[PDB]
């Protein structure tokens, strides 16, 4: 997927042509920059060394939204049905990415406390943590569905190596030799072909091994009842089957996890927006950047602008 | 030809069943004719 692209701008350090010219009327417009943002500050702040540490703990939070985002871009996709949770599907914090990284509503109540955010974050960091556990959960199910799938199934159509009983004739024994007189009853054909039965009987062990594997090819044994083949191959369908409902039903649940999970990175960005403006400007939450996904030159010119506040 | 012969051989193995047991039926008949010159001694010896 996409890893985080959020800009770094407090509120009185803003690029655009006002301080408040930041959510529109910006000269974003005319470089066609998707950016866009919207204040939602938090109750209070903490002092300058809850400040460091909430700077601190940031590395940390980016690093499980990373972890969050990887297993939301891997585990789904790579199943080949949860995909289908579009942008509006996962919309983050109940917002599509286009009204999603327009606002930070995500800072109401749900992940964090709409109070001093030093513990708030961490605690919406413990909720990210066990929606990816969650998230987690559903891809190890989905496992353990793949080694369900490729089941007995996998095996030989029958009359050959592997799974033969499911061709076999059902005194006799299932050789399907693949490229005789005697006092037995040789006289018989049996329904070994998938491959050929030749004359055998079990009276006189001279025929049987003849056919069996005396001399030219050794043939292959197998099972002598096919219902024990039927019903394993009926299995191995079943279980390739819940194996597929699970990456279409199970791994929807997964897709929705991956959309809690963008919520949860909502919610990290919009803490740290106020990260940001803490660190860049005074201690309460007040920002005037943005977040988006611009290409190289609007991300330039946005850097030009801004070269008042140059890292 | 040996469908036949697996009568002949069910044949054979009852007989040879039914042997062992009439031999050990004339060691079944012995155990109770004979020795009961011993269980008659606690049986009406005690009287």
């Amino acid at each position: 997927a996409s890893r985080y692209w959020v800009v770094s701008l407090p509120v009185q350090n803003s690029a655009a042509s006002v301080w408040n010219r930041l959510q529109e009327q910006i000269s974003k417009h005319s470089f066609d920059t998707p950016l866009y943002r919207f204040n939602i500050p938090n109750l209070r702040v903490g002092t300058l060394d809850s400040l460091l540490a909430l700077s601190d703990d940031l590395v940390k939070s980016n690093s499980f939204v990373e972890s969050v985002s990887h297993k939301i871009r891997r585990q789904i996709e790579e199943l080949e049905r949860v995909s289908g949770i579009e942008s509006s599907s996962l919309s983050v914090d109940g917002v599509p990415v286009d009204t999603y990284l327009t606002r930070f509503v995500w800072d109401e109540a749900k992940y964090p406390t709409m109070s001093p955010l030093r513990e708030i974050v961490d605690g919406i960091h413990t909720l990210v943590a066990k929606i990816e556990d969650d998230l987690k959960v559903r891809v190890a199910e989905y496992n353990n569905v793949r080694s369900q799938l490729n089941a007995i199934n996998r095996k030989q159509s029958g009359s050959l190596a592997v799974r033969d009983l499911s061709n076999l004739v059902k005194l006799v024994t299932l050789l399907a030799v693949v490229p005789t007189s005697y006092v037995v009853p040789r006289s018989s054909k049996l329904l070994y072909e998938d491959l050929y039965t030749v004359t055998l009987f079990g009276r006189v062990a001279d025929n049987f091994r003849i056919a069996a594997r005396e001399k030219g090819f050794q043939i292959r044994d197998f099972e002598y009842s096919s219902e024990a083949q039927e019903s394993r191959n009926q299995e191995l369908e079943k279980l390739v089957h819940d194996q597929e409902s699970l990456r279409s039903s199970l791994l929807q649940w997964c897709y929705t996890s991956y959309g809690e999970v963008f919520s949860s990175w909502m919610h990290f960005c919009a803490v740290r927006v106020f990260a940001e403006s803490i660190l860049r400007y005074g201690l309460p939450p007040s920002f005037l950047a943005c977040v988006l996904a611009p290409s190289v030159k609007g991300e330039k010119k946005v850097r030009s602008i801004l070269e008042e506040l140059c890292g | 030809q040996m469908v036949r012969f697996i009568r002949q051989e069910a044949e054979e193995k009852a007989n040879e069943i039914s042997v062992s047991a009439e031999e050990e039926f004339n060691i079944e008949k012995l155990q109770l004719v004979e020795a009961e010159k011993k269980k008659i001694r606690q049986e009406y010896e005690r009287k």
